[PDB]
């Protein structure tokens, strides 16, 4: 649909 | 020799003035992200953006990470705008603060997962396993296929990568092969730093 995104770190 | 860009994060609204603006100044445009690529422009605020694929791609090859500001602002005025001053900073993993885009491009004589190696283990969402691994590779790690991959030669660190949020046991690996075994997380945060953060937080609890 559109380009994947990468939310919350560690 | 060559300058070659790709775009991330915008809607299709916004990529097409990139491809105007690509045409207009001769600039070569791609679709999705290579090794000649040299640039990659994405959407920001005044100068953050979301963590995309291509996003650690560019900043683990030592890219130009510049804004999708560029453009708007450099079709604004008349001329091209030299992309120096408008490198991102920032997603939030860093906030605006740490930006390792910057500090890639000029620390590439000393590669973040330089003495490594790195099995790609298990599932992966939306990033493929050989995706990542060509990340991780870039970042001086040494990719392993197996978990019997891994090197006897002593001066070498085995490090298992695993995104544990696409399974359904995983906290198994630790007996199969003895090496840390770490979210993916840790290899993402530590390509926007460009600082490779250490194992700690990122450590998958084992069962033995």
């Amino acid at each position: 649909p559109q380009s994947p995104t990468f939310p919350e770190a560690g | 020799k060559r300058m070659s860009m790709v775009v991330s994060g915008l809607t299709p609204e916004e990529f097409m003035l990139v491809y105007k603006f690509a045409r207009k100044h001769h600039i070569t445009l791609t679709n999705l992200i290579t090794e000649e690529t040299t640039h990659v422009v994405m959407k920001t605020d005044a100068f953050v953006c979301e963590r995309t694929l291509k996003y650690f791609l560019g900043i683990a090859g030592g890219k130009w990470v510049v804004s999708y500001f560029w453009v708007t602002q450099s079709i604004k005025e008349r001329k091209m705008l030299n992309e120096h001053d408008f490198e991102v900073r920032g997603d939030v993993v860093n906030g605006r603060n740490h930006q390792g885009p910057k500090r890639a491009r000029e620390s590439q004589d000393r590669k973040i997962f330089r003495g490594l190696e790195i099995c790609c283990y298990g599932p992966f969402t939306n990033m493929p396993t050989d995706q990542l691994e060509w990340m991780v590779q870039l970042c001086g790690a040494s990719v392993v296929k197996e978990l019997s991959s891994f090197t006897l030669g002593t001066g070498v660190h085995p490090i298992v990568v695993v995104q544990p949020d696409a399974w359904t046991g995983f906290h198994a690996i630790g007996q199969m092969c003895e090496a840390p075994v770490v979210t993916r997380e840790w290899v993402l945060d530590s390509v926007a730093l460009y600082q490779c953060q250490e194992l700690d937080t990122y450590l998958i609890p084992q069962i033995p």
